[PDB]
C-alpha cells in the first residue's frame, strides 16, 4: 500500500489482484443499493463524499425484471415512482429540519404513522389463497398443544384502560404462525387487526398488552376492506398506525427526557 | 464443552516484560506464588568449618573428588549431602555400616558422579547457573529419588501396530496440551534441531516440516511449564526466532537446553548400568534430568536460593 | 401395527426362514474361518 | 437531499437530550444531542491518532516515527502507572484517545437509540450494537481494571494491535484451548455459516432460473427441508443470526476477561479439571 | 417469552406440509413431519420431510465412512477403553501419514486410515455439493448456495488438495482431532512466521468479523422492523414495503448511505462467501509462495517498529 | 414371570412400541459397548496369546 | 420353531418397514465394524504373515 | 435363484427404487474403499513392488 515500491514477489502479485476485484465488487453492490430510493429529492446538504458526484460513485443500474407468480403482475427494479405526499409542515425554512405533523399526529399518517401506498391487493400462498387470514377461515390451524389460547383475551392499552377483547387471531398458511389478532374495539365496536410485533402477552391475566397506542386510539384504526383477508395495502397501513403511538400516544414520548 | 468463569480470582500478578503495550506481559496468581515459595524453601546452610587440619586424601583412603577439602569441611560436605539426598535413611544410604570407604552399594558410586555433576554445573556452566549454583537439594529436595525426574514415556496403549501415534494424550509433560508430549527424549536427551522458523522471505530455502514445528512447540510448552512462565518471558511471540528482539532469558535458557543434555549424556545415562529396576523406565532407559527437575515450576530454582556458595566442595577443584 | 392377525402370522413365518438363512450362512461363515485362522 | 420516500418520515421529536436544539438532518445523517457529542470526540481523537503518527515512538525527528499505515502505532503507557495518567507522550495520547473511543461508540449507540425512537422501529440494532461496545469496554476497562493497569489495553496500530494479540495470547501458552475462546469462535463460524446461507437463499428465491417467477416462503421451507430436513423459519434466521452475532461477541468478551484476572496459569491446563475427575 | 420478536409467544399448528411438488425424476420426500413446542418457540416447529436420492444417499453413506474411521482410530488409541475415550476425546484424533511416505499410500497403521477417511470425507463434501445443486434446480431455485458452499469447499481442499500435494507431503495436512487440529493451525502459523502479517489472513478476518457485524445489523434490523412485517423479505423484494421503507432510512441517517432489502443480502453473501475465498488463498500462498510472513511484511515495510527495551543475544554466531 | 403376573398393568402407561424398540437399541449399543470395554484391558484373545503366531511369527 | 409360535403377533405393533430398514443398517455397519477392528487386530490377513513378503522379492 | 420364489414378495412392501439406489451407492463406496484399504496394505500393487521399479529404471 506504500506509495513507492522496491520489492516484488508473488504474494503481492495476488494481493492487488484482490483489491481490484474488491474495489469492483463494492461498486457492483453500490449499484444494487440504488434499486430503491434514488434519485434523491432535494439538496438540504449537498451529497457528502470524498468525491461528490451527481448521483453517487456508480451510475444507476438497469431495471431488473421480476415475474411475480401466477395471477400476478410484474415489478421492475429500479422504477420511476411518482412523488408522494407530506401531511406535515417544515419546522423551519432551513433544510434538513423536520416536518411537524398536522392535526392529530396519531393519524396524521406522517413519520411513525406514515406508510407507503403498498399494492391494494393481497399476498397469497403457493397455490393462490390469501396468505394471511383469520382463524375463522383457517379450518386446520389450532393453538399449539399446551400454549395458552389468545382467542378470548382482553386487549388492554397503553394508559392501562381496556380497549377491547380479542375475537379471533389471523394465522399464516404459507409460514405457520400468528401474525395478526382480530381485535374487537369496545368504543367503536368495530373490528381492527392487531400485529404481533406490537402484541404482548400476559398469560396470567389473559391479556394482550400494547404500549403502542392508548386504549382510546384503538378506536380509529385503519379498517380493513374484506374481513376474510387482509390487503397488503392496508396491512402495511395497519401496523403503521400503531407506530404513531410509539411516538404520539403521549406528548411525553416525543418530548425530551433530560 | 463448558465455559470457564473463574477458577482463580483477581487481581493477578503482573510483570511488564516488553515495551509499553507490546503484549509481552507476565500474569501470575498471587496466592499460588505465595504457597509455592513457602513450600519451596531451601535448607539453612551448615555452620562454617575449621577448614584446616589434614586434607581429605591425606587421611581418608578412598576419595576421588572431595580430596581438595580438609576434614571439617569434608565431614561437613558429607553431612549436607545426607540431609539433601537421603535424610530419611541416614548415612547407611550411600555406605556400609563401618566401611566408610566401600563401593558396594550403588548409591555411593553415583553419588561420586552426582558430585562431579553438580560441581561442573557451578564451575563450567555459569552462564546458566550464574554465581548461584545448584546443590543436591535442587534436584533431590530431600529425597533419594528426585520427585521430578523423567524417562522415555511409552505413550498410549497398543492397538497392535498402529500405536506410533504418540500425540493424542494430555500428558502433564506439556502443560496438558495434545502435542507429542515427549520432547524431552528427542531433545533434552538427544539433539534434534529445535529451529524450524525459516530465515528467508520466500520458500525453497527451509525444508522444515509442519510436524517439526509441532515438536518444537511441544518442547517449548514443557519448558514453559517447567520454569512456570509464559513464552513472553523468553520471547516476543511475533519474533519467536528474532533474537535481536527476543529476551535475555531466551539465551540463558539456550545454554541450559544443553546443560541438560550434558547432564544426561555424560552423567545420568552412564549410571544406568548400576541403577536397579525401579529406577529404570519401561524402555530400559534410566531416570534422567529435565528443566522441571530443578526449576520445578519456578523460573529460578528455590527462587534464587544461593546454596552452593556456602559449599566449596560443590565446585570444581 | 397397521395389520390384522392374518397378514401378521404369514410375515413372521417367511421372515423367520430368512433369519435362519442368515445364522446358517454366517455360522458356516465363522466355521470356515475358524478352521483357517483360529482366534481366541 | 432525501430518498424517494424519506420526506414523509423526517418527523420532529423522539429525542433524549436537548433534541429540539440539534433536532435536524445534515445530509443523510442525523445530529441531535448525541450527534454533536460523537463529533466532539471524533476529530479530538482522530487527529490525536494522527498526532501520534506525527510524533512517533520516541520523537518526530526519530527514525522510528513513520507514516506507513501498517507501521503506525499508538501503544498505551507502561504498567507502572497502573490506574494513573501517564505523560501525554509516554502513553498519555492512548489514554486520552481511548476516552474518546467510548465517547464515540457509546454516543453513536445513544444516537441510534432516539433515531429508532423517531422511526418507531425496534431498539434491536442499538441493543445489539451495545455488545460490540461492551466487548470494547472489556478490552480497555474491565480487564485492565482487574489487572490494575491501563497499560494492559491494546495498541492502536493497524498491525500493532495484532502483536498485543499474539503475546497476551501465548502468555497462556496455546491460547487455542480457552473454553470461552473456543465457544466464541464456534459462534463466529456459525454466524458466517448463517450469512453464507441466509443471503444466498433470498437471492435464490427472488432471482430464480430464467423464465421463472419469484418463489415464495413455501419453497424456502421445503428447500432446507430437502437438504437437511428442517427449516428454522423466516424471521427465525433473522433471530438466530442476531443471536450468533451477539453470542459470538459475548462469549468472546468472557474469553479474554477470564484470561488473566480469573486465570493466570496456562489455558491448555485448565481443561485438567475434566481429567482429574474421579471417573477415569 | 419476552417479545422483542425473540420468542414466539403463541404457536399454532397445521397439517404436516409435505414440501412443494418436485419435478419428474426427483424421488418423493420421506419422513413423517414432527412437532416441537420448545423448538417452535424459537422459530418453526414442524420437522421434515427430508429428500434423499442417489447423490444424497451416496453422500450420507460416503462421509459416514470417514466419521466412523476417525472415531474408530480414536477409540483405538485409547485401546478401545471408552472410559479413557470419553475422557481424552478432545485430545484423541486420527493423525495423518508420517513424512516418510510423501503422498504414497501408507499402511493402515502409519497414516493409512487418515488418507482413506480423508478421500471419503473429501468426496463426501464434493458429492454433497451436487446434492445441493439438485435441490436448487429441482425447485427452479438458483445456485447461490452452491456458489458459496463451493467457496467454502475451496478452502477445505486447500488444507489437503492444492497445498499439501503442491508441497509433496501428506504431513502438511490437518488431522482428524478436536484438539490436535487446533494445534495444526497453531503450528502452521508458527511454521510460517506468524499469520498476523499474512496479508490474505487479515483480509479473511475482516470477513469473519464483517460477517458477524452485518448479521448483527441485519438480523437485528429485520426484527426491529418485524413489527411492520420486516421478516417477510420475499414480498418486500418484489414490491417494496413500509418495513423496508424505514428499515433503510435508519441506516441511512446513522451511517449516511444504505442499500435495499434485497441488496444487503447480496453484500452479506459476498462478505461471507469472500471469507473463505481469502482463506484458501492465504493458505495456498503459505508454505509454497512464502515461508515467513513476518520478514515478508517488513520486506515490504509492513511490520511496525518498536523500541528496544528487551533483547537477547545469539549463542550461534558467538560460538 | 411368577410375581410378574400383577405387573400386567404396566402396559397402559408404558407404551408398547416405544418400550420395545427403544430397549432393543439400549442393548445393541451396550452389547458392543461391553465387548469393546472388556476387549480393552481385561484380556484380548485378538492380540494377547495364541493360537496367534501367524501375526508375530508370520510377520518377521 | 418353539418361540415362533406366538412371535408372529409382533409385527402387529412393530411395522415391518422399521425392522427391515434398521436391520440392514445394523448388520451392515456392525459387520464392517468387525473385519475392521479385528483387522487392525493381530489376525490381520492382508499384510501380516502370508502371502510371505513377495513385495520385497519382486519389487527390487 | 432357487429361493427366489418366496423372496419375490418383498417388492409389495418396500419401494423397489429405494433398495436399488441404496445399493448402487453402497457398492460405490465399498469398491472405492476395498481397492483402497487393500492397496494401502496387503499389496500396493501400483508402486510398492512388482513390476520393474519405476524408481530404479525410472529415476535413474
Ligand atoms: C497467540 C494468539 C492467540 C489468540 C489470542 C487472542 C487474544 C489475546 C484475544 C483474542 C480475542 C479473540 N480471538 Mg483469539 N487468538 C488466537 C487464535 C484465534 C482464532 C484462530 C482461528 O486461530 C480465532 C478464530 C480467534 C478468535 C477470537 C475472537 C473470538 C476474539 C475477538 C472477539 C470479538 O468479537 O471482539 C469484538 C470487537 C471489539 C472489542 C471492538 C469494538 C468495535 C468498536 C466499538 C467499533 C469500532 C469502529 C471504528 C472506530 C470505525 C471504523 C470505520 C472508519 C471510520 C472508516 N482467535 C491465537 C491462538 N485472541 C480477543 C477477545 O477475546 O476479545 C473478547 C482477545 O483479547
Ligand atoms: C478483536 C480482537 C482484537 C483485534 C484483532 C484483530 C485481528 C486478529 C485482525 C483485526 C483486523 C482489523 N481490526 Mg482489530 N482487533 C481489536 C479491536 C479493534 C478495534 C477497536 C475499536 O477496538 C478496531 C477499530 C479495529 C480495527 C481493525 C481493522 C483495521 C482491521 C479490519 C477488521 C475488520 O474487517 O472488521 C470487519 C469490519 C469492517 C471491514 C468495516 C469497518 C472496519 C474498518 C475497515 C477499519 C477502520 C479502522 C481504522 C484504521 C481506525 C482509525 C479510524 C480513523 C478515523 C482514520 N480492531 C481487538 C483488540 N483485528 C484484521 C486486520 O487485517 O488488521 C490489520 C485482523 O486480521
Ligand atoms: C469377551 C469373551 C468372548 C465373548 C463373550 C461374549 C459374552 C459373555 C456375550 C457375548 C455376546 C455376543 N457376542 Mg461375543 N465374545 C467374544 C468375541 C466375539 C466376537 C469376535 C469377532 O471376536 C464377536 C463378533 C462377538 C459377537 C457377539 C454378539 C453376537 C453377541 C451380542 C448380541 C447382542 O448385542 O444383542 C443385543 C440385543 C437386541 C437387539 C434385542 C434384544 C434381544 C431380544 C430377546 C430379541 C429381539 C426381539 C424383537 C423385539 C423381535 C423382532 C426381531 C428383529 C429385531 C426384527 N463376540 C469373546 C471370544 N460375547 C452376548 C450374547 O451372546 O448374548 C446372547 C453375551 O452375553
Ligand atoms: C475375518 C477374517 C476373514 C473373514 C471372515 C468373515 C466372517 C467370519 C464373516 C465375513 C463376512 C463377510 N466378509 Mg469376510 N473375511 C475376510 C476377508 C474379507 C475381505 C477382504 C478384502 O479381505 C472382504 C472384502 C470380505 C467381505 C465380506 C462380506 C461379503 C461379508 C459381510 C456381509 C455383511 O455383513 O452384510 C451385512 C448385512 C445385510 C445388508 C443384511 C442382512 C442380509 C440378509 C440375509 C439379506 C437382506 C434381505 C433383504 C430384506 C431383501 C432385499 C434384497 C436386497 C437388499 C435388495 N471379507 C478374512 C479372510 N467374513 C460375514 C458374512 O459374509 O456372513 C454371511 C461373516 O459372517
Ligand atoms: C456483537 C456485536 C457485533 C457488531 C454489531 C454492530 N456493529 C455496529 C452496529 C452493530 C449492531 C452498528 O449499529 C454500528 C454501525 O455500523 O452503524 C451504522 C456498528 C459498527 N461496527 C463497527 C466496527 C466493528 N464491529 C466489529 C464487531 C461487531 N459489531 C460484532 C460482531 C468489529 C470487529 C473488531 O470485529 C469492528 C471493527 C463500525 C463500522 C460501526 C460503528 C462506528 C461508530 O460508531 O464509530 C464511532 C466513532 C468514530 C467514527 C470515530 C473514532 C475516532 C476516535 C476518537 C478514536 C478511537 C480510536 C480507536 C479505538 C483505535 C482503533 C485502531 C485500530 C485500527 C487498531
Ligand atoms: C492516502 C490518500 C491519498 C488519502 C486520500 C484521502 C481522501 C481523498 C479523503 C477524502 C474522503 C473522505 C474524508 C471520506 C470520508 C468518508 C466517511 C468518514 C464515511 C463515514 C461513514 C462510515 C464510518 C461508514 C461505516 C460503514 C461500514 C464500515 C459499515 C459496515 C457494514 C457494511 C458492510 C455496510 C454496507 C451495507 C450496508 C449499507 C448495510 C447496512 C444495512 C443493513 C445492515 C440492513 O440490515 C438493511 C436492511 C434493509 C435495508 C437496508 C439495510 C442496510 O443498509
Ligand atoms: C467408533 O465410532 C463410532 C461408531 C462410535 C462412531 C463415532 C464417531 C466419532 C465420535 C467421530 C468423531 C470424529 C471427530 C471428533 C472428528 C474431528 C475432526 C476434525 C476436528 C477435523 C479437523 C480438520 C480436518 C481437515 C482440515 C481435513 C482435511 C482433509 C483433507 C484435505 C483430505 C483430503 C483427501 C484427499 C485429497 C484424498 C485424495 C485421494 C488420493 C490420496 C488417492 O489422492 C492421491
Ligand atoms: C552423616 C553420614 C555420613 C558420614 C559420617 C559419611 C562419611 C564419609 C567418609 C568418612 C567418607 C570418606 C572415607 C573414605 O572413603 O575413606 C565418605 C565418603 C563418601 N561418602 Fe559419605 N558419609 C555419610 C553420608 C553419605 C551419604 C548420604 C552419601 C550419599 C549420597 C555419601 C556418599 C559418599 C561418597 C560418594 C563418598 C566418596 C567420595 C569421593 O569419591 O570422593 N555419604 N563419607
Ligand atoms: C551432589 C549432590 C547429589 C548427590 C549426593 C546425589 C545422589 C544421588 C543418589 C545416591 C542417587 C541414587 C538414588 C537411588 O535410587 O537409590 C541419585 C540419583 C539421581 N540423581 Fe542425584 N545426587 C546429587 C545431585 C543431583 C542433582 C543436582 C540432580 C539433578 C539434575 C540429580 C539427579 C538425580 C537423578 C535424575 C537420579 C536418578 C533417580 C534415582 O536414582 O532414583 N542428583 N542421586
Ligand atoms: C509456549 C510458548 C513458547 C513457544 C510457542 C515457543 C516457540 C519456539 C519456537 C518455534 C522456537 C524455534 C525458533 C527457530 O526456528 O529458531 C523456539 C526456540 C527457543 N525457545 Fe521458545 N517458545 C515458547 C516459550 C519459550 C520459553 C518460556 C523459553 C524460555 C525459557 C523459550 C526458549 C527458547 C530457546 C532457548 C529456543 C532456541 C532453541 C534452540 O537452540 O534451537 N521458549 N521457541
Ligand atoms: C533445559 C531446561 C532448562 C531451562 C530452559 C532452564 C532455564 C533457565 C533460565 C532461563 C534461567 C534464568 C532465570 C531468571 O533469569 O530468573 C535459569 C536459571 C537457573 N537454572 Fe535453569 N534451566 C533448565 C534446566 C535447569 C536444570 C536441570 C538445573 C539444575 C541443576 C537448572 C538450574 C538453574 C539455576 C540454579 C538457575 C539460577 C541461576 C540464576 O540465578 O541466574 N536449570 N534456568
Ligand atoms: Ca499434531
Ligand atoms: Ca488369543
Ligand atoms: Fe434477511
Amino acid at each position: 500500500s506504500a506509495g513507492i515500491t522496491h520489492y516484488i514477489d508473488a504474494a503481492q502479485i495476488t494481493i492487488w489482484a484482490f483489491w481490484l476485484f474488491f474495489f469492483g465488487l463494492i461498486i457492483y453492490l453500490r449499484r444494487e443499493d440504488k434499486r430503491e430510493g434514488y434519485p434523491l429529492d432535494s439538496d438540504r446538504t449537498e451529497r457528502s463524499g470524498g468525491r461528490v458526484k451527481v448521483v453517487g460513485f456508480p451510475d444507476l443500474p438497469d431495471p431488473k425484471t421480476f415475474v411475480l407468480p401466477h395471477n400476478g403482475g410484474t415489478v421492475v427494479a429500479p422504477r420511476v415512482e411518482a412523488p408522494v405526499a407530506v401531511n406535515a409542515t417544515p419546522f423551519s425554512p432551513a433544510p434538513g429540519s423536520p416536518l411537524v405533523p398536522n392535526g392529530d399526529p396519531m393519524l396524521s399518517g406522517f413519520g411513525p404513522a406514515a406508510s407507503p401506498d403498498r399494492p391494494k391487493h393481497c399476498d397469497l400462498t403457493f397455490e393462490g389463497l390469501p396468505k394471511i387470514v383469520p382463524m375463522r377461515v383457517a379450518k386446520e390451524f389450532s393453538i399449539a398443544e399446551g400454549d395458552p389460547d389468545p382467542r378470548g383475551m382482553t386487549v388492554v392499552g397503553l394508559d392501562g384502560e381496556v380497549a377491547g377483547t380479542v375475537s379471533d387471531v389471523w394465522v399464516d398458511r404459507s409460514e405457520p404462525q400468528i401474525r395478526y389478532l382480530e381485535v374487537e374495539v369496545a368504543a367503536n365496536k368495530k373490528k381492527v387487526l392487531l400485529p404481533i410485533g406490537f402484541s404482548r402477552f400476559d398469560k396470567k391475566a389473559r391479556k394482550v398488552k400494547v404500549d403502542a397506542i392508548k386504549a382510546a386510539h384503538f378506536a380509529n384504526v385503519p379498517t380493513l376492506s374484506n374481513p376474510d383477508q387482509v390487503t397488503l395495502y392496508e396491512e402495511d397501513k395497519v401496523c403503521a398506525y400503531y407506530a404513531g403511538g410509539k411516538l404520539y400516544a403521549t406528548a411525553e414520548r416525543a418530548g425530551p427526557l433530560l | 464443552s463448558v465455559m470457564l468463569l473463574g477458577c482463580e480470582g483477581p487481581p493477578p500478578g503482573t510483570e511488564q516484560i516488553g515495551y509499553r503495550g507490546v503484549g509481552m506481559e507476565n500474569y501470575y496468581n498471587k496466592r499460588q506464588r505465595a504457597l509455592s515459595i513457602q513450600a519451596n524453601q531451601p535448607v539453612e546452610s551448615l555452620p562454617a568449618a575449621d577448614s584446616t587440619g589434614p586434607k581429605a586424601s591425606e587421611v581418608y583412603q578412598n576419595v576421588q573428588v572431595l580430596k581438595d577439602l580438609s576434614v571439617g569441611e569434608f565431614t561437613r560436605t558429607m553431612v549436607a549431602v545426607t540431609t539433601w539426598v537421603s535424610p530419611k535413611e541416614g548415612c547407611n544410604y550411600c555406605h556400609v555400616p563401618g566401611n566408610w570407604a566401600s563401593d558396594d552399594i550403588y548409591t555411593k558410586v553415583v553419588s561420586r558422579r552426582m558430585f562431579e555433576l553438580v560441581r561442573a554445573a557451578n564451575s563450567d556452566w555459569k552462564a546458566h547457573v550464574a554465581e548461584t549454583g545448584v546443590t543436591c537439594y535442587t534436584c533431590h529436595r530431600g529425597n533419594p529419588v528426585p520427585k521430578y525426574a523423567w524417562v522415555t514415556d511409552p505413550g498410549p496403549k497398543y492397538p497392535s501396530g498402529l500405536k506410533p501415534t504418540g500425540q493424542n494424550y494430555g500428558s502433564k509433560t506439556v502443560a496438558y496440551a495434545s502435542l507429542p508430549f515427549d520432547p524431552l527424549t528427542p531433545f533434552l536427551d538427544q539433539a534434534n534441531e529445535i529451529r524450524i522458523t525459516g530465515n528467508a522471505a520466500l520458500a525453497g530455502s527451509n525444508p522444515a516440516s509442519l510436524k517439526q514445528a509441532e515438536w518444537t512447540f511441544g518442547l517449548m510448552m514443557n519448558i514453559s511449564d517447567s520454569l512456570g512462565v509464559g513464552c513472553t518471558f523468553c520471547h516476543n511471540t511475533r519474533a519467536f526466532n528474532d533474537w535481536t528482539q527476543s529476551t535475555p532469558k531466551r539465551t540463558t535458557a539456550w545454554y541450559a537446553i544443553r546443560h541438560v543434555r550434558d547432564i544426561n549424556q555424560n552423567y545420568i545415562w552412564p549410571l544406568n548400568d548400576v541403577l536397579p529396576a525401579s529406577r529404570k523406565g519401561p524402555y530400559g532407559d534410566p531416570l534422567r534430568v529435565s528443566c522441571m527437575t530443578c526449576h520445578q515450576a519456578v523460573n529460578k530454582p528455590l527462587y534464587g536460593a544461593q546454596m552452593a556458595k556456602d559449599y566449596p566442595g560443590l565446585y570444581k577443584t | 401395527t397397521g395389520l390384522t392377525d392374518d397378514e401378521a402370522k404369514e410375515f413372521h413365518a417367511i421372515f423367520m426362514q430368512s433369519m435362519y438363512a442368515w445364522f446358517g450362512l454366517v455360522v458356516i461363515a465363522h466355521l470356515l474361518a475358524w478352521l483357517y485362522r483360529p482366534w481366541l | 437531499a432525501m430518498l424517494s420516500f424519506e420526506k414523509k418520515y423526517r418527523v420532529r421529536g423522539g429525542t433524549l437530550i436537548g433534541g429540539d436544539l440539534f433536532d435536524f438532518w445534515v445530509g443523510p445523517f442525523y445530529v441531535g444531542f448525541f450527534g454533536v457529542v460523537g463529533f466532539c470526540f471524533t476529530l479530538l481523537g482522530v487527529l490525536l491518532i494522527v498526532w501520534g503518527a506525527t510524533i512517533g515512538p520516541t520523537g518526530p525527528t526519530s527514525d522510528l516515527q513513520t507514516y506507513n499505515l501498517w507501521r503506525i502505532s499508538i501503544a498505551p503507557p507502561d504498567l507502572s502507572y497502573g490506574l494513573r495518567m501517564a505523560p501525554l507522550t509516554e502513553g498519555g495520547l492512548w489514554q486520552i484517545i481511548t476516552i474518546c473511543a467510548a465517547g464515540a461508540f457509546i454516543s453513536w449507540a445513544l444516537r441510534e437509540v432516539e433515531i429508532c425512537r423517531k422511526l418507531g422501529i425496534g431498539f434491536h440494532v442499538p441493543f445489539a450494537f451495545s455488545f460490540a461496545i461492551g466487548a470494547y469496554l472489556v478490552l480497555v476497562f474491565v480487564r485492565p481494571l482487574l489487572m490494575g493497569a491501563w497499560g494492559h489495553g491494546f495498541p492502536y496500530g493497524i498491525l500493532s494491535h495484532l502483536d498485543w494479540v499474539s503475546n497476551v495470547g501465548y502468555q497462556f501458552l496455546h491460547f487455542h484451548y480457552n473454553p470461552a475462546h473456543m465457544l466464541a469462535i464456534s459462534f463466529f463460524f456459525t454466524n458466517c455459516l448463517a450469512l453464507s446461507m441466509h443471503g444466498s437463499l433470498i437471492l435464490s428465491v427472488t432471482n430464480p432460473q430464467k423464465g421463472e417467477p419469484v418463489k415464495t416462503s413455501e419453497h424456502e421451507n421445503t428447500f432446507f427441508r430437502d437438504i437437511v430436513g428442517y427449516s428454522i423459519g423466516a424471521l427465525a434466521i433473522h433471530r438466530l443470526g442476531l443471536f450468533l452475532a451477539l453470542s459470538a461477541a459475548f462469549w468472546s468478551a468472557v474469553c479474554i476477561l477470564i484470561s488473566g484476572p480469573f486465570w493466570t496459569r496456562g489455558w491448555p491446563e485448565w481443561w485438567n479439571w475434566w481429567l482429574e475427575l474421579p471417573l477415569w | 417469552p419476552e417479545y422483542q420478536n425473540i420468542f414466539t409467544a403463541v404457536q399454532v399448528r397445521a397439517p404436516a406440509y409435505p414440501g412443494v411438488p418436485l419435478p419428474k425424476g426427483n424421488l418423493p420426500r420421506i419422513g413423517r413431519p414432527i412437532f416441537s413446542y420448545w423448538l417452535g418457540k424459537i422459530g418453526d416447529a414442524q420437522i421434515g420431510p427430508i429428500y434423499l436420492g442417489l447423490t444424497g444417499t451416496l453422500s450420507i453413506f460416503f462421509g459416514l465412512v470417514a466419521i466412523s474411521i476417525i472415531g474408530f482410530n480414536m477409540l483405538a488409541s485409547v485401546h478401545w477403553d471408552v472410559f479413557q475415550f470419553l475422557k481424552h476425546f478432545f485430545w484423541l484424533g486420527l493423525e495423518p501419514p508420517p513424512p516418510q511416505y510423501g503422498l504414497r499410500i501408507p499402511p493402515l497403521s502409519e497414516g493409512g486410515w487418515w488418507l482413506m477417511a480423508g478421500l471419503f470425507l473429501t468426496l463426501s463434501i464434493l458429492l454433497w455439493w451436487v446434492r445441493t445443486y439438485k435441490r436448487a434446480e429441482a425447485l427452479g431455485m438458483s445456485q447461490h448456495l452452491s456458489w458459496a458452499f463451493a467457496a467454502a469447499i475451496f478452502f477445505y481442499l486447500v488444507l489437503g488438495f492444492i497445498r499439501p500435494v503442491m508441497m509433496g507431503s501428506w504431513a502438511k495436512a490437518v488431522p482428524f482431532g478436536i484438539f490436535p487440529h487446533l494445534d495444526w493451525t497453531a503450528a502452521f502459523s508458527i511454521r510460517y512466521g506468524n499469520l498476523y502479517y499474512n496479508p490474505f489472513h487479515m483480509l479473511s478476518i475482516a470477513f469473519l468479523y464483517g460477517s458477524a457485524l452485518l448479521f448483527a445489523m441485519h438480523g437485528a434490523t429485520i426484527l426491529s422492523v418485524s413489527r411492520f412485517g420486516g421478516d417477510r423479505e420475499i414480498d418486500q423484494i418484489t414490491h417494496r414495503g413500509t418495513a423496508a421503507e424505514r428499515a433503510a432510512l435508519f441506516w441511512r441517517w446513522t451511517m449516511g448511505f444504505n442499500v435495499t432489502m434485497e441488496s444487503i443480502h447480496r453484500w452479506a453473501w459476498w462478505c461471507a462467501v469472500l471469507t473463505v475465498i481469502t482463506a484458501g488463498i492465504g493458505i495456498l500462498l503459505s508454505g509454497t509462495v512464502v515461508d515467513n510472513w513476518y520478514l515478508w511484511a517488513v520486506k515490504h515495510g509492513m511490520a511496525p517498529a518498536y523500541p528496544e527495551v528487551v533483547t537477547a543475544v545469539n549463542p550461534y554466531e558467538t560460538a | 414371570f411368577t410375581m410378574n403376573a400383577n405387573l400386567y398393568k404396566i402396559w397402559l402407561i408404558l407404551d408398547p412400541r416405544r418400550v420395545l424398540v427403544s430397549i432393543v437399541a439400549f442393548q445393541i449399543v451396550l452389547g458392543l459397548l461391553i465387548h469393546m470395554i472388556v476387549l480393552s484391558t481385561d484380556l484380548n484373545w485378538l492380540d494377547d496369546n495364541i493360537p496367534v503366531s501367524y501375526q508375530a511369527l508370520g510377520k518377521k
